[PDB]
């Protein structure tokens, strides 16, 4: 078949990016139950932003959520090795 | 000695409510300090009766027992304006002073 077109393909490795974080938000918004109220707060307000940016399917969204749903994930995984 | 108290982090300026950050504190090997984190308006309602470091030195220097930037009217009078008395065997002595506050100058 003739081969993806130009900006088709890096849409698509956006939507996977984003796509992956999604499928353990419900663990991580889990995870911030035994955890203090800040990560439960920062989460919730970043889970919305990535929920919404990958079925509107906004280029800036999906840019800006990717990497805020990275950095609280970042901050979780940190808290729970400092937490033990 | 010289405790200094500032920010771990160089970048992330005016961090969001609940953030985590990293307070950096360098001091004197052995020491304990001790820490209060206070709101600025508090202060703008009332900053009345702050300690610090510059009063200490005012109430040390309030407990001064000399009272005069030196000289004297004699060798007697050197050591008991500096603070200090002074006896000999041979009978050279110190004026003395019965009272613990100052003189008042006449003003």
């Amino acid at each position: 078949t003739s081969l993806p077109t130009s900006n088709e393909y890096q849409n698509e490795k956006l939507a996977n990016e984003l796509k992956s974080l999604l499928d353990e938000l419900n663990v991580n918004e889990l995870a911030t139950g035994s955890l203090n109220t800040y990560y439960k707060r920062t989460i919730k307000i970043s889970g919305q932003k990535a929920m919404y940016a990958l079925k509107s399917k906004d280029f800036k969204k999906m840019s800006e959520a990717k990497y805020q749903l990275q950095k609280i994930y970042n901050e979780i995984d940190e808290a729970l090795k400092s937490k033990y | 000695g010289s405790l200094v108290v500032k920010s771990g982090q160089s970048e992330d300026r005016q961090p969001v409510p609940g953030q985590q950050m990293t307070l950096k504190i360098e001091g004197d090997h052995g020491a304990r300090v001790v820490l209060v984190a206070v709101d600025k308006g508090v202060f703008v309602l009332n900053k009345k009766n702050k300690l610090t470091q510059s009063k200490i030195w005012d109430v040390v220097e309030k407990a001064d027992i000399g009272c005069t930037p030196g000289s004297g009217k004699d060798y007697a009078g050197v050591f008991s304006d500096a603070g200090l008395t002074f006896t000999s065997s041979s009978g050279q002595q110190t004026a003395q002073r019965a009272e613990l506050q100052c003189p008042q100058p006449a003003a």
